[PDB]
C-alpha cells in the first residue's frame, strides 16, 4: 500500500546502519587486538635482550 | 376514444426508459471505477511483494 512501504524503508535504514556499525566495530577490534599483540611481542623481545645483557653483566 | 389509453402508456414508457438507461449507465460507470480501484490495490500489494522479495 502506502504507509507499509515507508515503514519497511525505515526498518531497512535501521538494518543498514546497525550492520555497518557492527562491521566497523569488528574491524576496530581486529586492529586493536593486533596492536596489543605486537606490543606484547616487543615486550618479550625486550625481556630476552635484558636477559642477554644480564648474562654479559 | 381508443387513442388515449395508448397515448398515456406510450408517454409513460419514454421517461421510464430514459431513467432506466441513465441508471444502468451510471451504475456501470461506478462498477468500472471500483474495478480500477480493486486492480490498483492488487497492484500495490504485488509491487510491495515484488520489490521486497527478501533483500
Amino acid at each position: 500500500m502506502d504507509a507499509i512501504k515507508k515503514k519497511m524503508q525505515m526498518l531497512k535504514l535501521d538494518k543498514e546502519n546497525a550492520l555497518d556499525r557492527a562491521e566497523q566495530a569488528e574491524a576496530d577490534k581486529k586492529a586493536a587486538e593486533d596492536r596489543s599483540k605486537q606490543l606484547e611481542d616487543e615486550l618479550v623481545s625486550l625481556q630476552k635482550k635484558l636477559k642477554g645483557t644480564e648474562d654479559e653483566l | 376514444d381508443k387513442l388515449k389509453e395508448a397515448e398515456t402508456r406510450a408517454e409513460f414508457a419514454e421517461r421510464s426508459v430514459t431513467k432506466l438507461e441513465k441508471s444502468i449507465d451510471d451504475l456501470e460507470d461506478e462498477l468500472y471505477a471500483q474495478k480500477l480501484k480493486y486492480k490498483a490495490i492488487s497492484e500495490e500489494l504485488d509491487h510491495a511483494l515484488n520489490d521486497m522479495t527478501s533483500i
